């Protein structure tokens, strides 16, 4: 019953077919779980209906008139806006981007929606793991902010470098080189030299999972209650 | 007359919008399909950086057909390098394609599946798609790494080779698997004809194009035969010239629609073309992908090395990768120099089609006309990336 | 209106070969001729010619005849601030002078002010020519219009030049024109709020604009550019004739000028109003 | 019965006389084309005399398709002697071919214009054809000597190379063309839609037969495969056996259509077939030789010699060369020896036609029995030589 909406900017995709990949929840879910409005991609209604979430694929850019006029509309739209997936939190590979590639030589600027509306709650990845999108919406739909209080404090996050683990957390001197970041790069960019994560730009989309997944970057006690 | 605009058009990948012009009984008379989409730019992006990044900045193009984006940008620098992969690295990539088509084509069964499926059986329908979705991707994250997004898929080779215990782990899923794909195109083909789109619905004379049912052939290809021509010359608007996001390419100054439907009549032999057709094909089509998958995988070396070792510094030389993405060809070409791209094109699957699709929304009443399109599953963010 | 200037005057330098293949005056590339002969400046750095068609890649050039093959003009980004470090180091050059669009020149002037990892570059510019810019596009951008547009190669077009109300081809055989309002999507997002159509920076100040055609008005923005402009005419390179007499009316630069500020200004009130950063 | 003859057919090259069965309804039962034109006996001629020659007295065989036949004439000697053709050599005969396709079509479509297009409109439509033919003809005759006849096309390689500046010329003029042959062929397209001829006209069960859709391969083509026998046998009547002037070209004992119709299907990928389907064929085939011809243009060495000398006295071996003429297949075999043609061999493609079109017009009241034919265009001094 609880009203959940996607719009995809300008995304890869990935993010909606990480939905999809949640099989043994997703035949059900759509059906019993949830419902799903104002999804091009899932749904064919052309305005959006007054939504509980709102889930944005890519991130914004600026030159387009289109992205950013429904940008605006959406914010009334969607009681609640969560921007999922780097591409719209942290702006992701997009960020490489020089503009000038034909047809339409000028779109050169995408900006995570992050920056141009608050957003409520923005869970990363490339996309992000199925079950962790599945987690969130049987949490959202299940209305527990305990669990989502990392997500929320994350909707700040937007410029993420795999440069940063290195100044956020090595340099600060928290890093105890457990290696858990490096085995969370879907980019496979992160490795680790003795005992440091050691990470190669030319390999890097930013899409900021390891500054995420390291225990030291910010570590829940929720998860205690949830083993035992 | 009145001309009615969809956009974005439901149920395809990115977004593109539809512009169409009617007689009165609201026969179509031009279509105009084009992709609104914001440009990512890839192609742009990836001049000037490495080697090494081609591939992974690549796949983001397209989280569907991400892997065969990879293979084609791997092919494409590694003929550019001269790189050879092992027997057993080729194999690699030719068993994660398979994978990949299978399950490609059963997510796009799962976006048309409402028009064509009854709401009692739907949710049934939508679960065997993603029971059949659910094992192919298996096969394409275990051997490739995580996919979507596979981060595997090296050039030259492939990053790791599968450990037997792996490759038996893997066979039984696609082995068992057989009979299920089986049934459900046949569901699947059960449904479409049962719709009776108006016989003679989505006919083009546009002339098809096809390397390889599964993977694809360069050798097949002629830069002497390809042109890539900008909306602004083949749009009919200024306005749509200037909207429309993505460039043309053309066969042969002749608008080709490649597909299943296009890779089968060129490979298999399918006499038969509609949008029903198109419809058809799809299925037949990742029937005989997964066969590939199981056939490569029962016979692979599974020791010998995936890595081939290359000199990326590079010979100005261009050079070309295509392979066939689920939604018809694709091909890649980069020149290296001095071991970062020069030079670096990529023409999708559906960038072939969008100049293909208006023409065949045509005829038929236009309500009718959205389900053309709809047929050919394009997805946007690979028409323009 | 213009940045404050020392004087205005139209002109053409007298050479055959500058008025054979200068795109209007032929002032940039005879002024700075000129200075490698006074030697005022050892060398300057020219946009052009780059490895693609009507590209331009920034070169620095000691010779005249350099200068010569560099002359011309090219609608497209040539990073010519690149080379200034470049140029000075290598090729060791006590005094450069390059030739600059306004935009490039904005970027010059505060690093001469604000060096902040600039050694001794700062010191060495001696003359820097501004041309004015209405607004100038990607390689891409320009590609599409020499072909979608008109209909020819990018080989062909043997000069190409923005003519007033137009975009004129020059191809053997042919001339070729589209309307302005057809180009208006193409350039640069970062031009959006580009406030100087003249180089007021920029020491001397060429463009077509405000002169007939093959005449150029250089608008002398300071007393360096001023005397280095003095002694070519006493030279008798540049044929000088005072603008306001000669039609059209420096007034039409003016106001060209002026609808320039109007342009940045709202495109900045809307940045402003946005969230995104605005430098200005 | 009663059988109609029309002789000599009218709005196609030479003379043939079409022999018609018919029932009373007057459905056609037999239809018989021959061509009654007297033979110039080139392929005679040309035997016993130097190789020099044979490009220039050949040629003359026809000066529609004059530029495909001295190709494939050079091609056959150049062939039986040996010599390569540098890249800029060989590239200008391929310009110049895809000239001449463009303008053959052309003039293809101002002979039957009268029977598709209005009177109103005809005085415009023919001048459109004009137009788009006097531009091609500037290639043609700008690098190929003055054609029609062209001269310059030569044993081995081309007599000169056109200079930049001639090429650039050559290039907006081939470039700003583009867009009004685009729109004749819709045009044109649309006509031969409106008359609406009974559908079904003009299928034939023949086997298409196409090398190349512009410049012929002679690597796909079989000595095996191919036979030729004289009307005496294939005729029904002696009186039309005797009659006839053109021997017919069996491929794999079975008469033959080779066409622009038949060029597409087995290279573009043309899967609709009939008489409105010929007439089709022909525009959209322009279209795609006009492509080729600025590709071809924009890169051209124009530096690069054209000349590659070679050694006159040859081997006894024969070589066949096959260049796809406006009107379909076309290939020459010569054999040098002494430095003078030996045997000679011309093909040409009405010739392997001319045995199709007689089945052709069977079935539909005969009135429109000449309306088949006339589809095919026909050259008859071609077909016999
Ligand atoms: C992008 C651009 C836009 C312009 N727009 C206008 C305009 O709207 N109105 C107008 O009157 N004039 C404009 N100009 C300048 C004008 O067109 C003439 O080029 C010049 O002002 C007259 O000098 P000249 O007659 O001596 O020509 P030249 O002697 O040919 O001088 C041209 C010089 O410009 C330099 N140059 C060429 N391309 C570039 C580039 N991309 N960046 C930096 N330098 C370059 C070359 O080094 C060359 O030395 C523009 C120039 C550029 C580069
Ligand atoms: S977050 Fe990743 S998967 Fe999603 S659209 Fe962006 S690049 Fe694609
Ligand atoms: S997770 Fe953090 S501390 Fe642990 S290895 Fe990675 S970067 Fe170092
Ligand atoms: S190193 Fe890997 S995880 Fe970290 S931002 Fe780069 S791509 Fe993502
Ligand atoms: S319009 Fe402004 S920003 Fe653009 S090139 Fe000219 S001076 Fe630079
Ligand atoms: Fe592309
Ligand atoms: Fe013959
Ligand atoms: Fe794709
Ligand atoms: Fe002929
Ligand atoms: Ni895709
Ligand atoms: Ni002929």
């Amino acid at each position: 019953k609880p009203r959940i909406g996607y719009i995809h900017l300008s995304g890869c995709t990935g993010d909606a077919m990480s939905l999809t990949e949640n099989y043994d929840i997703l035949a059900e879910l759509l059906t019993n779980m949830v419902d799903i409005v104002y999804g091009q991609t899932l749904v064919d209604l052309w305005e959006m209906p007054e939504m509980d979430l709102a889930l944005v694929e890519g991130s914004v850019c600026l030159q387009d008139e289109h992205s950013l006029h429904e940008l605006k509309e959406l914010r009334e739209k969607a009681k609640l806006v969560c921007a999922f997936g780097s591409c719209a939190a942290t702006g992701c590979f997009t960020r490489y981007s020089r503009g000038g590639q034909q047809a339409q030589p000028s779109h050169e600027s995408f900006v995570p929606i992050a920056d141009l509306i608050d957003v409520d709650l923005a869970l990363p990845g490339c996309p992000p793991s199925p079950e962790i999108i599945a987690k969130t919406v049987v949490a959202l739909l299940n209305n527990d902010m305990d669990y989502l209080q990392p997500m929320l404090d994350l909707a700040g996050y937007t410029e993420a470098c795999g440069c940063d683990l290195q100044t956020k957390v090595v340099n600060q001197g928290l890093c105890i080189g457990c290696g858990t970041c490096a085995m969370a790069c879907q980019t496979r960019a992160l490795d680790m030299t003795n005992g440091r994560p050691e990470l190669n730009s030319d390999r890097c989309i930013k899409c900021g999972i390891c500054y995420v997944q390291c225990p030291r970057s910010w570590w829940p006690e929720e998860q205690i209650k949830k083993e035992l | 007359s009145e001309r009615i605009v969809i956009s974005p058009t439901s149920r395809q990948e990115g977004h593109a919008e539809l512009v169409m012009e009617v007689d009165d009984e609201g026969i179509v008379t031009k279509g105009r399909y084009f992709s609104i989409t914001p440009v990512r730019g890839l192609e742009k992006m990836v001049t000037g950086k490495a080697p090494e990044t081609a591939p992974v900045m690549v796949q983001r193009i397209c989280g569907v057909c991400p892997i065969p984006h990879t293979l084609a940008s791997v092919e494409a620098i590694d003929d550019s390098l001269d790189i050879e992969v092992p027997k057993a690295g080729r194999l690699l990539r030719e068993l994660t394609l398979a994978a990949h088509h299978v399950n490609s084509h059963a997510i796009h069964h799962f976006l048309i599946a409402p028009d064509f499926v009854p709401e009692n059986l739907m949710a049934d329908a939508i679960n065997s798609v993603s029971e059949i979705r659910k094992n192919a991707q298996y096969v394409v994250d275990m051997v490739a790494g995580e996919g979507i997004h596979p981060s595997d898929v090296r050039i030259g080779g492939m990053a790791d080779n599968i450990t037997e215990l792996a490759r038996k782990r893997l066979y039984a899923r696609l082995k068992q698997l057989k009979p299920k794909v089986n049934e459900h195109v046949e569901l699947m083909i059960g449904l479409i004809e049962d719709k009776g789109l108006p016989e003679g619905l989505g006919v083009h004379n546009q002339p098809t194009l096809a390397s390889h049912q599964i993977y694809g052939d360069r050798t097949k290809f002629d830069l002497d035969r390809f042109t890539e021509i900008m909306p602004e010359s083949w749009y009919d608007d200024p306005e749509i010239a200037k909207r429309a996001c993505s460039t043309i390419p053309l066969y042969d100054g002749r608008n080709v629609e490649v597909g299943p439907r296009a890779r089968m009549v060129e490979f298999q032999g399918f006499k038969e073309r509609g949008v029903v057709a198109q419809h058809v094909a799809r299925a037949l089509e990742m029937k005989t992908a997964l066969s590939r998958a199981i056939e490569i995988l029962d016979e692979l070396d599974t020791s010998a090395p995936v890595r081939a070792d290359f000199d990326e510094r590079g010979t100005g030389k261009l050079g070309i990768g295509a392979i066939e993405a689920p939604r018809g060809l694709d091909v890649h070409m980069a020149k290296v120099e001095n071991g970062k791209i020069q030079f670096y094109s990529a023409l999708v699957p559906t960038t072939w089609n969008i100049p293909t699709m208006g023409p065949a929304t045509e005829g038929f009443h236009h309500e009718y006309g959205p389900h053309v399109i709809r047929a050919y599953d394009p997805c946007l963010s690979c028409a323009t990336h | 209106v213009l940045g404050t200037y020392k004087e205005i005057v139209s002109a053409r330098s007298t050479d055959r070969e500058i008025q054979k293949l200068a795109q209007d005056g032929g002032i940039v590339t005879g002024l700075l001729a000129y200075a490698l002969d006074e030697g005022i400046i050892e060398g300057a750095v020219v946009a052009g010619p780059g490895e693609e068609f009507w590209k331009p890649q920034p070169m620095v050039a000691m010779s005249s005849d350099e200068l010569k093959a560099a002359a011309g003009t090219k609608y497209t980004f040539s990073p010519n601030v690149m080379m200034l470090k470049k140029a000075v180091r290598q090729y060791g050059i006590e005094k450069l002078g390059t030739v600059a669009i306004p935009c490039q020149t904005m970027g010059i002037r505060k690093m001469q002010t604000y060096p902040f990892g600039v050694r001794f570059l700062a010191d060495k510019i001696k003359l820097l020519v501004g041309i004015y810019c209405m607004e100038n596009f990607p390689y891409t951008s320009l590609q599409t219009f020499i072909c979608e547009k008109l209909g020819v190669s990018m080989e062909l077009v043997e000069k190409m030049d923005i003519g007033k109300g137009k975009f004129w081809v020059y191809t053997q055989d042919d001339v070729l024109t589209l309307p302005l309002k057809e180009t208006h999507g193409y350039e640069q997002a970062g031009c959006k709020i580009c406030k100087d159509y003249v180089a007021e920076l920029a020491d001397v100040s060429t463009g077509s604009v405000g002169s007939p055609d093959g005449w150029s008005t250089v608008i002398t923005r300071t007393d360096a550019g001023d005397s280095i402009f003095k002694q070519a005419v006493e030279a008798g390179l540049f044929e000088t004739k005072p603008i306001e007499e000669v039609k059209p009316g420096l007034g039409l630069l003016e106001k060209l000028a002026a609808q320039k500020k109007e342009k940045a200004e709202k495109n900045i009130a809307a940045r402003k109003e946005m969230g995104l950063p605005t430098p200005f």
